[PDB]
C-alpha cells in the first residue's frame, strides 16, 4: 500500500501538473515560509525574497525528485537513497517539519487543479507525500 | 489575533466563503482522506464509499454547522476558548476525539478554500487561516476538563 | 526500517524481556487508559481496569504479536497484514494512538530491565515500535 | 485540572527525585533517541556516540538546570503559563523549537522517572507525571509563533 489505484490517481495527479511542477515546488515554500515559520531556519541563506530566485532553483528541485518518485512507486527506498541521508541524517530535518511541507503543496496542488482534484485525487496524493516523507526520514527509522 | 490589519483580511475573505459545502467538502474530505475519523459517524451511514460519504445528506448537514460555528469563531477570536468552551464539552464528552484530529480537520478546510478560492487562498491568506485553525484546534482541546 | 545493530538490540532486550512479555502488555495497556484515556474506547467489552482478566488476556495477544514481530526483523508486513489491518481497516485505531502504547510499553520496559534498558537499547526498542507501529497503520499510507 | 491534589500531593513524589542525575539522564536519552534534537544543542560538542553525548559535560550541566527549571515549577502549577512565559519567549524567539519537542523531553522524562524509581512508578505515579508534561511544554507553545 504504495496501492494501485493510489499509484494510478498519484500519477494521473502528477500528470495535469507537467512542467508547472516547478512552479509548485517553490509555491510550496513560498508558502511553508509564512505559514509554518519555524521551517525557515533551514533557510539560512536564503533570500526567501518573497518570490526569489533563491527559492525558485530550490522550488526547481524539491519537484524534479517529486517527479521521479511519482514515476517509480516500487523502488523508493532504492530511489531516494542519495537524498534520504542529505535530509534525515546530515540536514536533520524534524520530522514534524515533513508533514508541514506536504500539506502546503496539497494547498498549492488543490489551489491550481480544482477540477481534477478530488477526495479520491486528494487521498492518493496525501498518501503518496505520506509514502515520500517515511522514506527520507529512514535515518530515524 | 494578529495584525487587526490581519483580522481585517479573514474577516472579509471569511464571509465570501459559502458555509454549506465549504463544510460539506471540508467534512466531506476529512471523511475519505483520515479514514479513522469515520468513527465518530455511525452518527450517519455510508462512509464506506468517497461518492457516498460526501453527499450522504447527513455528513452534508454535519459541516453546514461544523462550519459557520467556527466560522462564528471569530466576531469575538478572541475571548475565548470561551466561545468553543462548550463544544470542548461535548468533544472530550462521550465522542472523544484527539486534539490531533482538531488540527486535520483544520488542514482539510485550508485544502477546501485553497481550491474553491483559489488564487487568492495566497501564502498570506493560506497564512492567517493557518493561525486561525492553530487557535480554534487549540481551544477546543485546551478544554480538557 | 532497522539498522542491524538495531535488530540486534530490540533482541537481547526482548530475549531479556522473557516469559515477563505477558505481564509486560498488561502493564502498558493498563499504563495508557490511566495516563491517556480517550483510548479507553477501543475497549467496551472489559472491565478494565485494573488487575483485570480481560486485560492480563489481551496484553498476552499484544505481547505474543511482538515476540512474533521480531522474532523476524527482515520482514514485519508479511508477519503483520493479518494484524494490524483489523486495527487498521475493522477497529479504525486512529494512528496517534500507536505512539501511546509505544510509550506505555517503553516506560512498561524501562521500569523492568533498567540496568538493561541503556541509552543505546531505549533507542533501538523505540525505532522497533515506530515500525511495528508503521506497518499496523498501512492499510493506509 | 492539577486534581487537586495528586498533584502536588503526588510530586511528594517530586524531590526525591534528583538533579544532575535525572536531567542529564532525561537530556541525554532524548539527544541519542530523536537525533534532529541536537541540531539545536550547538553550543555544545561530542555528540558522536550515545557514549559521550552521555559524557557531555555541556549536556550533563544543562540536564540539571533544565530539570532544575521546571522542577521547581512542580512547586505552583496554578498558573504554569506564568512561571515559564519567560522561557516560551526563548524556545519560540530563540532557537524556534517545535511544540512537538515539548512532549518529547517530558514522555523522556516519564521514562527516565520510570527507570530511576521502578515499581515506585505506578500506573497512578506515571499518569500524575504523564500530565505535568502536557501543561508544562504546552505552557511552552503559550505563545510563540
Ligand atoms: C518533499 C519533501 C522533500 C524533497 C522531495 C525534498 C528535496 C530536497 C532536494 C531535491 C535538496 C538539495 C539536493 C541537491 O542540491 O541535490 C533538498 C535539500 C534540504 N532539504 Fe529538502 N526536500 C523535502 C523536504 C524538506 C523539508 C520539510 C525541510 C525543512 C524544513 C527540508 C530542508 C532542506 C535544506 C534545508 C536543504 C538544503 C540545501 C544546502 O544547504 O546545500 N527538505 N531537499
Ligand atoms: C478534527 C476532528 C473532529 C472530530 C473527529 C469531531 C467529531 C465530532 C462528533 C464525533 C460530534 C457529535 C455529532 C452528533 O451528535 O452528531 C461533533 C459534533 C460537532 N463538532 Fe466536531 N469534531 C471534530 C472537530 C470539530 C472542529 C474542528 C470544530 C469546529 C468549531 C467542530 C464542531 C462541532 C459542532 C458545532 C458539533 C455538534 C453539532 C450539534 O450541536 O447539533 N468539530 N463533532
Ligand atoms: C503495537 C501495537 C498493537 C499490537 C501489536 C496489538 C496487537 C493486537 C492484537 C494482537 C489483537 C488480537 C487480534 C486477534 O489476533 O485475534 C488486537 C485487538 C484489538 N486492538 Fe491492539 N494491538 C496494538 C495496539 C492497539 C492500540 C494503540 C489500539 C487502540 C487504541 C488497539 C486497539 C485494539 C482493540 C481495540 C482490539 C479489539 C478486541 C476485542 O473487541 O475482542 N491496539 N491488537
Ligand atoms: C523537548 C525539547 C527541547 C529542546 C530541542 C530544546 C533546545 C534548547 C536549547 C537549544 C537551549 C538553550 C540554547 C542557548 O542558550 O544558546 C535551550 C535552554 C533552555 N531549555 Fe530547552 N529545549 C527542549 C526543552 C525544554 C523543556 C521541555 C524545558 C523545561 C524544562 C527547557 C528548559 C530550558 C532552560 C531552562 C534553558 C535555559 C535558558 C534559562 O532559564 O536561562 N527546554 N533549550
Amino acid at each position: 500500500v504504495l496501492s494501485a489505484a493510489n499509484k494510478s490517481n498519484v500519477k494521473a495527479a502528477w500528470g495535469k501538473v507537467g512542467g508547472n511542477a516547478p512552479a509548485y515546488g517553490a509555491q510550496a515554500l513560498q508558502r511553508m515560509f509564512l505559514s509554518f515559520p519555524t521551517t525557515k531556519t533551514y533557510f539560512p541563506h536564503f533570500d526567501l525574497s518573497h518570490g526569489s530566485a533563491q527559492q525558485k532553483a530550490h522550488g526547481q528541485k524539491v519537484a524534479n525528485a517529486l517527479t521521479k518518485a511519482q514515476g517509480h512507486l516500487n523502488d523508493l527506498p532504492g530511489t531516494l537513497s542519495n537524498l534520504s541521508n542529505l535530509h534525515a541524517h546530515k540536514l536533520r530535518v524534524n520530522p514534524v517539519n515533513f508533514k508541514l511541507l506536504s500539506h502546503s503543496l496539497l494547498v498549492t496542488l488543490a489551489s491550481h487543479l480544482p477540477t481534477n482534484f478530488t477526495p479520491a485525487v486528494h487521498a492518493n496524493l496525501n498518501k503518496f507525500l505520506a509514502n515520500d516523507s517515511t522514506v527520507l526520514t529512514s535515518k530515524y527509522r | 489575533m494578529l495584525t487587526a490589519e490581519e483580522k481585517a483580511a479573514v474577516t472579509g475573505f471569511w464571509g465570501k466563503v459559502d458555509v454549506d459545502v465549504v463544510g460539506a467538502q471540508a467534512l466531506g474530505r476529512l471523511l475519505v482522506v483520515y479514514p479513522w475519523t469515520q468513527r465518530f459517524f455511525q452518527h450517519f451511514g455510508n462512509l464506506s464509499s468517497a461518492g457516498a460519504v460526501m453527499n450522504n445528506p447527513k455528513v452534508k448537514a454535519h459541516g453546514k454547522r461544523v462550519l459557520d460555528a467556527f466560522t462564528q469563531g471569530l466576531k469575538h477570536l478572541d475571548d475565548l476558548k470561551g466561545a468553543f468552551a462548550q463544544l470542548s464539552g461535548l468533544h472530550c464528552n462521550k465522542l472523544h476525539v484527539n486534539p490531533q484530529n482538531f488540527r486535520l480537520l483544520g488542514n482539510v478546510l485550508a485544502l477546501v478554500v485553497a481550491r474553491n478560492f483559489g488564487g487568492q487562498f495566497t501564502p498570506n491568506v493560506q497564512a492567517l487561516f493557518q493561525k486561525v485553525v492553530a487557535g480554534v484546534a487549540n481551544a477546543l482541546a485546551h478544554k480538557y476538563h
